[PDB]
RNA sequence: CAGCUAGUUGGUGGGGUAAUGGCCCACCAAGGCGACGACGGGUAGCCGGUCUGAGAGGAUGGCCGGCCACAGGGGCACUGA
RNA sequence: GGAGGAAGAAGCCCUUCGGGGUGUAAACUCCUGAACCCGGGACGAAACCCCCGAGGAGGGGACUGACGGUACCGGGGUAAUAGCGCCGGCCAACUCCGUGCCAGCAGCCGCGGUAAUACGGAGGGCGCGAGCGUUACCCGGAUUCACUGGGCGUAAAGGGCGUGUAGGCGGCCUGGGGCGUCCCAUGUGAAAGACCACGGCUCAACCGUGGGGGAGCGUGGGAUACGCUCAGGCUAGACGG
RNA sequence: CUGGUCCACCCGUGACGCUGAGGCGCGAAAGCGUGGGGAGCAAACCGGAUUAGAUACCCGGGUAGUCCACGCCCUAAACGAUGCGCGCUAGGUCUCUGGGUCUCCUGGGGGCCGAAGCUAACGCGUUAAGCGCGCCGCCUGGGGAGUACGGCCGCAAGGC
RNA sequence: GAGGGUAGGGCCCGUGACUGGGGCGAAGUCGUAACAAGGUAGCUGUACCGGAAGGUGCGGCUGGA
RNA sequence: AAAAAUGUAAAA
């Protein structure tokens, strides 16, 4: 039955990142699709598109990475370094406007759920307001 | 201004007083989780119009008796037995707490 | 744990008790020499130590350690109570000030009269 | 107050050319020059690399000694200094440099920095008119710090004063040496000081 | 031919039938004090030249450090297994406030004002580790939205 | 410390006060409270503040300021705004 | 007290007996001048009180100082108290004699049983200074009650296993409400304090003056993303044939 | 007579779910109670031998118990020393069982080796000790001590 | 209606012949059970028994082969 | 599958 779908989804970004895949699936949902919406305008997904899994509404998110590395064991840069939750469906974490995180001195990102909409962490302080700090991403 | 609570009647085995629970959710003071706590108000319903598991308000008023400073306002709605019944099998529980 | 585990339970106070007994933990405790005699140390070492049984006037009866090259009390002598246990003397959990009451300090000291009781002396 | 002890002892033991004397410190004796190792029986002995702490510490102890001045003043400046912004490192010394009698010396009318002192301690020194006795007195910028009345024909203030012809001296101060009184400029920007310490290890140092 | 300076130098033992032999082991770090900086620690049976091969094995590995007038860029929870240290960037003026190990590592590494902070473990040997390979994952804003672009 | 409650919970009528009110009285109805910790025991005057600490937190309430309570222990009412 | 002042007194300590150390330290020269002496000598005080007007407004006149003959100002003026802790590691500071598991130190680990940098004395050094140091208690280090920010195969720790009550948590879509929450406005959060700024007392401490935003709470308005809530639909969870 | 579990057909329901303080039930062996049974085995106990000693190791004999019924006890290295549930993350190998035009594919279960990854190391690794959410349980130096007191359960031993 | 008095319960503290175990100790006595098949693999719940560690029984676990 | 007990108390 799962809980936050986000919470899960966030981890096959995470898994998949972590063995280089194409791209992963996940059940189709508006919220994921703010999440990869901000995922992207910020760069870290190389889009989305919702998919079939045997008449079931999925969505396929296609992964980005970085240049091959020389040196023992090429390892191929990671473009989404580190992404976890925090307003978990255990702690519901609420903030306000000048209360927003600076992910990482700003080379990060905090995706939360803005009352006007869905914001990064400089875009819900521009627009001035608060909201449910969804995940950070860097 | 006078505080009004949105309750549900509880217990109505008074004469022209109505017992009313109060759920009021809240941050944790250090942990921030929405936890649920509540409190029992004695109501002053001179008509006794107002049933059991009757979600109704409650406002600060003047001192009625003792441990009774609040009258009753309007209803909410009727039926709501099932919100009765976790009040209920809570005390039926504590009977069995003890020795 | 969870969050509801501290929501409910939560995390235990430390508290720790104190190392010595000294009522309202003042300074000095004031107390009437009774036992005067030596006890021989622990596990490493061997020296014969001063040692001294003190009633209290606080109604308490311990056990204090002279300090310093000898000493002058008897079986009355009034005395305060430093406080700092010794680990080489099982029990001795109380040292004994110097150079305050019948408790006479150290002679011939130079170095470190402070702690040893002895007001500093003149050359000339 | 001052550790009225041997001075020129000091300077052996920070290993650096410290000016606390005037004449004889520039003579061929600083008293290091004369013996290049720190006090007693032995420093004429192989030492061993002190410890972060004792680096930090040994080179707090330049900077100290160099403003003869309490330790206790000393840290509750380097406190006035975290207090506010600006880079709390520089502006200790900065600070430093703005103590009253401590300009008394960066104005030549004295020859030392512990003849400074006496000096105005004597109330010998002024400040726009009032005869500020206190060594301490952080003079604000722009200030005369001229020499009182009485204390203007002094003999040891003259000899002071005729040495101190021409000579540039402070960038962030003037001298009318014709009048015998000077005035303090700017604060003295990090760059223009040039002392013999590391300012960013006493920094760590007082972060314990 | 950077600035040399070691950490610490252990005397480590063996057991074996008579007597027990030892074999010193020295950790050094170099750095020429402004992002160029490398981590060695060299085994040898003998204080000396333990640190003369801790200097090869220094001059050997290095890593790249964006400073930033004398700061790091960013903070960064680098976890070593064992031990766990922070930086964290501060205002010109601060100071290279850091653990006795990672000290002498931001020290060569043109760093003065930093904030950091060990936790869990505290070995030399580890913490050591644990501030270069942290060192090691610095990302400079160039070096961000250079991964982010490919265009 | 796990069950507690007879003025106990509520109602009608009354007394009493500047005034609401079991505050108190007579009569009537069984209610009232509690593991969201009742009842018991222990300890303690509360806050503004103070101490420490990267902060969150922890500790604390001497001085001054605000509210409270007591004036040898304990009870009472008179005078009076 | 300040400046100077020996290839460097005397004594004291060390020594490969050459010399090294105390150490510019002193002696001594010269300059200043706390203490002390003489003279003068406050602010804090203006108003109630008197007068014209109208007994007011406005305006003009008059009395009072505990501290005090104090602070402060001018002049005359003598080099004028220094102490405490530490010196094995942590931790900054090394050597000599005495002692011999004694004496004795000890905060932690430990030291002392003939050559102790660890006991005691000394020489010397290190730190601090009218203070130094001990004891006591609080926070800290302690991410060792862990929200930030721990952990549970063997190191302390999965309940012996199942059932289920409270409680906690909640799949995809659409709709109203707006409780949580988010934003604006406003009442509030008094003074003292803390911080920043300027200023007063020779500086500071102390203090005056002004500026700042503050959590939370009260009221009014606004939004709807996720939580919540009522309502409608689906089948990916669970159930059933 | 009866519980649980798996695969195929995607037919019905329509978020009905996960977890679970207290509580309720089960709970090896030994043990207790009334009654029944008793071959072998077998604490205790008797004897022989070894040994300085030998209340033991081995040998000879032997009771309760082991078995049935009904009732109580409720502990264990109750051990994977690894709580329960849902999701994502190479694969090679053999085995139990189920579906299918089948040198092979597909679902559930058991065991070894290993990608990535975690780990103090060992070692774990789609049966996780991996990555992530939800809930209960629990730990916070050793000894003292699973003791002492209090409280509850039991005929008792003793247990929480 | 203060308090006083009488009778009876609850909780807490101190004390007590004697007694139970525990901690502590450069040395004692008696054995040797444990770590190597520790010279009977060890551990363990329970039971019985013995100067003592411990042995033996019923079952269980490897942290045994 | 191997009959046979025990070494107190001062330094890295
Ligand atoms: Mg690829
Ligand atoms: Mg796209
Ligand atoms: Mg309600
Ligand atoms: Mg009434
Ligand atoms: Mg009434
Ligand atoms: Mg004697
Ligand atoms: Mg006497
Ligand atoms: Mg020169
Ligand atoms: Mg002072
Ligand atoms: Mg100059
Ligand atoms: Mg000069
Ligand atoms: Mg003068
Ligand atoms: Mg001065
Ligand atoms: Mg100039
Ligand atoms: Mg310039
Ligand atoms: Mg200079
Ligand atoms: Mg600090
Ligand atoms: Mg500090
Ligand atoms: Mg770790
Ligand atoms: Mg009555
Ligand atoms: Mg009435
Ligand atoms: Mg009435
Ligand atoms: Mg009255
Ligand atoms: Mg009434
Ligand atoms: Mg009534
Ligand atoms: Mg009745
Ligand atoms: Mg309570
Ligand atoms: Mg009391
Ligand atoms: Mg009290
Ligand atoms: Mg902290
Ligand atoms: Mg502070
Ligand atoms: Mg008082
Ligand atoms: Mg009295
Ligand atoms: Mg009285
Ligand atoms: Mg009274
Ligand atoms: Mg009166
Ligand atoms: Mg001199
Ligand atoms: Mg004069
Ligand atoms: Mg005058
Ligand atoms: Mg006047
Ligand atoms: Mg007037
Ligand atoms: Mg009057
Ligand atoms: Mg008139
Ligand atoms: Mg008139
Ligand atoms: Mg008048
Ligand atoms: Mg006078
Ligand atoms: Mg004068
Ligand atoms: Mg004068
Ligand atoms: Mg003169
Ligand atoms: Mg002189
Ligand atoms: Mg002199
Ligand atoms: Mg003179
Ligand atoms: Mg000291
Ligand atoms: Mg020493
Ligand atoms: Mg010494
Ligand atoms: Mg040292
Ligand atoms: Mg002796
Ligand atoms: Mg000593
Ligand atoms: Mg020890
Ligand atoms: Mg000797
Ligand atoms: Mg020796
Ligand atoms: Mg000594
Ligand atoms: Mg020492
Ligand atoms: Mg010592
Ligand atoms: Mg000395
Ligand atoms: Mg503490
Ligand atoms: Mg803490
Ligand atoms: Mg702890
Ligand atoms: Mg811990
Ligand atoms: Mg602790
Ligand atoms: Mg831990
Ligand atoms: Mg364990
Ligand atoms: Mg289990
Ligand atoms: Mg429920
Ligand atoms: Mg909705
Ligand atoms: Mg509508
Ligand atoms: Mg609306
Ligand atoms: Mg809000
Ligand atoms: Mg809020
Ligand atoms: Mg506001
Ligand atoms: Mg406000
Ligand atoms: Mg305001
Ligand atoms: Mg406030
Ligand atoms: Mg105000
Ligand atoms: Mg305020
Ligand atoms: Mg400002
Ligand atoms: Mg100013
Ligand atoms: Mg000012
Ligand atoms: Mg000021
Ligand atoms: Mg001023
Ligand atoms: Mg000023
Ligand atoms: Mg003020
Ligand atoms: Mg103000
Ligand atoms: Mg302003
Ligand atoms: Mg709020
Ligand atoms: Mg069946
Ligand atoms: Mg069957
Ligand atoms: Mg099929
Ligand atoms: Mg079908
Ligand atoms: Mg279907
Ligand atoms: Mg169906
Ligand atoms: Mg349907
Ligand atoms: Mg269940
Ligand atoms: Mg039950
Ligand atoms: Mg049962
Ligand atoms: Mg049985
Ligand atoms: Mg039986
Ligand atoms: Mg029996
Ligand atoms: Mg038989
Ligand atoms: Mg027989
Ligand atoms: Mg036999
Ligand atoms: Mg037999
Ligand atoms: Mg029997
Ligand atoms: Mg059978
Ligand atoms: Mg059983
Ligand atoms: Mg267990
Ligand atoms: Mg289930
Ligand atoms: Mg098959
Ligand atoms: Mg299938
Ligand atoms: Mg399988
Ligand atoms: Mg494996
Ligand atoms: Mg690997
Ligand atoms: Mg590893
Ligand atoms: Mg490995
Ligand atoms: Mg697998
Ligand atoms: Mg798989
Ligand atoms: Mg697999
Ligand atoms: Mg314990
Ligand atoms: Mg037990
Ligand atoms: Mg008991
Ligand atoms: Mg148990
Ligand atoms: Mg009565
Ligand atoms: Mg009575
Ligand atoms: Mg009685
Ligand atoms: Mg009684
Ligand atoms: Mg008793
Ligand atoms: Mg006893
Ligand atoms: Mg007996
Ligand atoms: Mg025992
Ligand atoms: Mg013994
Ligand atoms: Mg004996
Ligand atoms: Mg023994
Ligand atoms: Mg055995
Ligand atoms: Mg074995
Ligand atoms: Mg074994
Ligand atoms: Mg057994
Ligand atoms: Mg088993
Ligand atoms: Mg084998
Ligand atoms: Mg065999
Ligand atoms: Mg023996
Ligand atoms: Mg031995
Ligand atoms: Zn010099």
């Amino acid at each position: 039955m799962l809980t936050d779908p986000i919470a899960d989804m966030l981890t096959r970004i995470r898994n998949a990142t972590r063995v280089y895949k194409e791209s992963t699936d996940v059940p189709a949902s508006r919220f994921k699709e703010e999440i990869l919406r901000i995922l992207a305008r910020e760069g870290f997904i190389k889009g989305y598109e919702r998919v079939d899994v045997d008449g079931k509404p999925y969505l396929r998110v296609y992964l980005k990475y970085g240049p091959r590395r020389q040196g023992p064991d090429p390892r191929p840069e990671q473009v989404i370094h580190h992404i976890r939750r925090i307003s978990k469906p255990g702690r519901r974490v609420y903030v306000g406007v000048k209360e927003i995180p600076r992910v990482r001195r700003g080379l990060g990102i905090a995706i939360l759920s803005t009352s006007k909409g869905v914001l990064t962490d400089r875009e819900a302080r521009k627009l001035g307001v608060g909201g449910e700090l969804i995940c950070e991403v860097w | 201004p006078k505080k009004v609570l949105t309750g549900v009647v509880v217990s109505d085995k008074m004469q022209k007083t109505v017992t009313v629970l109060v759920e009021r959710q809240f941050p944790h003071p250090l942990y921030g989780k929405v936890i649920k706590r509540s409190k029992k108000y004695l109501a002053h319903d001179p008509e006794e119009k107002y049933k059991l598991g009757d979600v109704v308000e409650i406002i600060e008023s003047r001192p009625i008796s003792k441990r009774k400073r609040f009258r009753v306002l309007r209803l909410v709605e009727s039926g709501r037995m099932d919100l009765v019944e976790k009040y209920l099998i809570r005390r039926q529980n504590y009977q069995s707490l003890s020795k | 744990p969870t969050i509801n585990q501290l929501v409910r339970k939560g995390r235990e106070k430390v508290r720790k008790k104190s190392k010595v007994p000294a009522l309202k933990g003042a300074p000095f405790r004031r107390g009437v020499c009774t036992v005067v005699r030596t006890v021989t140390p622990k596990k490493p070492n061997s020296a014969l130590r001063k040692v001294a049984k003190v009633r209290l006037t606080s109604g308490y009866e311990v056990t204090a350690y002279i300090p310093g090259e000898g000493h002058n009390l008897q079986e009355h002598s009034v005395v305060l109570i430093r406080g700092g246990r010794v680990k080489d003397l099982p029990g001795v959990r109380y040292h004994i000030v110097r150079g305050v009451y019948d408790a006479a300090g150290v002679k011939d000291r130079k170095k470190s009269r402070s702690k040893y009781g002895t007001k500093k002396p003149k050359e000339a | 107050g001052r550790y009225i002890g041997p001075v020129c002892r000091l300077c052996r033991r920070e290993g650096v050319k410290l000016y606390l004397k005037g004449e004889r410190c520039y003579s061929p004796k600083c008293a290091m020059e004369r013996r290049p190792y720190p006090p007693g029986q032995h420093g004429q002995k192989r030492a061993r690399r002190p410890s972060d702490y004792a680096v930090r510490l040994r080179e707090k102890q330049k900077l100290r000694r160099i403003y003869g001045i309490s330790e206790r003043q000393f840290r509750n400046l380097f406190e006035e200094a975290s207090k506010k912004k600006g880079v709390t490192g520089s502006v200790f010394l900065g600070l430093l440099e703005s103590r009253l009698d401590n300009v008394v010396y960066r104005l030549g009318f004295a020859v030392s920095r512990r003849q400074a002192r006496q000096l105005v301690r004597h109330g010998h020194i002024t400040v726009n008119g009032r005869r500020v006795d206190l060594p301490s007195y952080r003079v604000r910028p722009g200030d005369e710090i001229a020499v009182a009345e009485k204390s203007r024909n002094l003999e040891l203030i003259r000899q002071n004063l005729e040495a101190m012809k021409g000579r540039k001296v402070g960038p962030w101060l003037s001298l009318d040496v014709e009048g015998m009184k000077g005035k303090f400029l700017r604060l003295p920007d990090r760059e223009d000081l040039a002392l013999p310490v590391n300012e960013q290890l006493v920094i760590e140092f007082y972060s314990r | 031919d950077f600035e040399e300076k070691m950490i610490l130098i252990r005397r480590t033992a063996r057991m074996q039938a008579g007597g027990r032999r030892f074999r010193f082991g020295a950790l050094v770090v170099v750095g020429d004090r402004q992002g160029r900086v490398g981590l060695g620690f060299g085994k040898a049976p003998e204080v000396p030249l333990a640190v003369q091969k801790a200097g090869y094995y220094a001059r050997r590995n290095m890593v790249e450090v964006p400073l930033q007038n004398g700061t790091i860029p960013h903070e960064i929870e680098v976890e070593f297994g064992a031990s766990k240290i922070v930086l964290k960037p501060a205002a010109p003026g601060t100071g290279v406030i850091a653990g006795a190990v990672p000290r002498a590592i931001l020290e060569l590494a043109g760093v003065t004002d930093i904030l950091t902070k060990e936790l869990g473990s505290r070995n030399p040997i580890n913490i050591a580790y644990a501030t270069m390979e942290a060192l090691r994952q610095l990302r400079t804003k160039a070096d961000v939205e250079r991964l982010r672009k490919g265009e």
